[PDB]
């Protein structure tokens, strides 16, 4: 099947922003390009059909462009509900070609900076008596989306048994909060004492750590 | 460009089966397409309908067998996304 | 122009999925070019296949090819997708997708069903366990608590807190499935710190599947 490439996977813009998504065919697929609209837990709608022809209904700020394996996506002047992930797709019928989407573009709200309040939670006695210990650590209110998380467990780094889980940008806010989980053993928990969250991020020009000794739970 | 070709019989004959032939050329991109018989003037009522694909496959080439049962004449129409084409036919009873 | 999916819901691994697309407002002169587009939780949208409703004319990804049949229905107006040997990569929205048929000159999407959540598991129905996320002690400054809503079956958890009194600074995240098989859902609050002394913080966990209730009060250890 054919291949649809887009660029960016995501970005940052206001309210009032002129937006360029890009899509890029594996092959040459003349004007049978179509864009298409998606919101968290809603169906994808239709934009444009056949590469710059917009759909009746749809804003006038959307506008398609390009002609063979180029094709670009242009929004003119961003609006607060123009906020969503956005998909190519080919619509050329064909053994040979296939029906793809691209990876899709999420447009996301650009704000300020800002650093990760970080949080270490112990697991409860409760837990332990199932025979599992879950430790979480969790990343409040911090922008940009991009955040590493590791674990350390006695000085050591841990590969493998970790969860991570990030909510979609606040409605307030326009902030990310991510939440990860180490899933250990009692008998494996129980052989240890310190217990970390070492968290880096873009706001923070020194990483935090947060940890905790097993015996003074 | 993109032409197309309708082949057809002269004259229908109304209880016998008629073979359409569709073909195109310049497309690159499969299609469906509609051959139907059609009531004269106004294509009020549908006698006889098929529905072909043209990919390919089949060369970019299909063919619907249709009849007419119990008027003048009638009208062969062949629809599709890219062209909308129509010829009046005699009928014989 | 509506479309309606129909058969979805939880499949054994291994098992055949059927799903069933009607049309409404479809017109017998026109064909269309009907097909099933599958989302996974988190990720973008995969092409499954698609079929000509007039000719009957079938296709599908290379990947779908050997495992997935589209079919048709000329009076009933029907599309019905049949995907073999389900696993839980499979896991998906199911949507169905048609074009506008010959009055639009292009094979795009105009029209797009709401959509039918397929689930691929072997796991029966169980209520969560709810456990308490607090610090060590108590500890002027910024505050955290929260409940981790662990090992349920199926989808989905909703948490609240204090009887829905307090919503401000909650966040409740989407969950996450373990390698069991079972779902691991973490929910938060910020809060302030002098108020750990009086003020109490209870959340509030319902599971409709296995008709569960748990409330459970979060405090620190020290």
């Amino acid at each position: 099947d054919i291949q649809m490439t887009q660029s960016p996977s995501s970005l940052s813009a206001s309210v009032g922003d002129r937006v360029t998504i890009t899509c890029r065919a594996s092959q040459g697929i003349s004007s049978s390009l179509a864009w298409y609209q998606q919101k968290p837990g809603k169906a994808p709608k239709l934009l444009i059909y056949g590469a710059s022809e917009t759909e009746s209904g749809v804003p006038s700020r959307f506008s398609g462009s390009g002609s063979g394996t180029d094709f670009t996506l242009t929004i003119s002047s961003l609006q607060p509900e123009d906020f969503a992930t956005y998909y190519c797709q080919n619509t050329k019928v064909g053994s040979s070609y296939g029906n793809t989407f691209g990876g899709g573009t999420k447009v996301e709200i650009k704000r300020t900076v800002a650093a990760p309040s970080v949080f270490i939670f112990p697991p409860s006695d409760e837990q332990l008596k199932s025979g599992t210990a879950s430790v979480v650590c969790l990343l409040n209110n911090f922008y940009p989306r991009e955040a590493k998380v590791q674990w350390k467990v006695d000085n050591a780094l841990q590969s493998g048994n970790s969860q991570e889980s990030v909510t979609e940008q606040d409605s307030k806010d326009s902030t990310y909060s991510l939440s990860s989980t180490l899933t250990l053993s009692k008998a494996d928990y129980e052989k240890h004492k310190v217990y970390a969250c070492e968290v880096t991020h873009q706001g923070l020009s020194s990483p935090v750590t947060k940890s905790f000794n097993r015996g003074e739970c | 460009e993109q032409t197309y070709v309708i082949s057809a019989p002269k004259i229908f004959r109304v209880g016998a089966s008629e073979n359409i032939v569709i073909q195109v050329y310049g497309y690159t991109e499969a299609f469906d397409a509609t051959i139907s018989i059609k009531s004269y003037p106004d294509k009020k009522f549908s006698y006889s309908s098929g529905h072909v694909h043209l990919s390919s496959e089949n060369k970019f080439q299909n063919s619907a067998i249709l009849t007419i049962q119990p008027v003048s004449y009638v009208y062969l129409e062949v629809v599709s996304k890219h062209f909308s084409k129509s010829k009046r036919m005699p009928i014989t009873y | 122009v509506q479309l309606v999916e129909s058969g979805g819901g939880l499949v054994q691994p291994g098992r055949s999925l059927r799903l069933s697309c009607a049309a409404s407002g479809f017109t017998v002169h026109s064909s269309y070019y009907m097909a099933w587009v599958r989302q996974a939780p988190g990720k973008g949208l995969e092409w499954v296949g698609a079929i000509f409703t007039g000719s009957g004319a079938e296709y599908k990804a290379e990947w779908a090819k050997g495992r997935v049949t589209i079919s048709k229905d000329t009076s009933k107006n029907q599309v019905v997708l049949t995907m073999t040997n389900m696993d839980p990569v499979d896991t998906a929205t199911y949507y169905c997708a048609s074009d506008a048929g010959y009055d639009y000159p292009t094979h795009a999407m105009h029209y797009w069903g709401q959509g039918t959540l397929v689930t691929v598991s072997s796991a029966s129905t169980k209520g969560p366990s709810v456990f308490p996320l607090a610090p060590c002690s108590r500890s002027g400054g910024t505050a955290a608590l929260g409940c981790l809503v662990k090992d349920y079956f199926p989808e989905p958890v909703t948490v609240s807190w204090n009887s829905g009194a307090l919503t401000s600074g909650v966040h409740t995240f989407p969950a996450v499935l373990q390698s069991s098989g079972l779902y691991s859902l973490s929910s938060v609050v910020t809060v302030p710190s002098s108020s750990l002394g009086t003020k109490t913080y209870t959340c509030n966990v319902d599971h409709k599947p296995s008709n569960t209730k748990v409330d459970k009060r979060v405090e620190s250890k020290y």
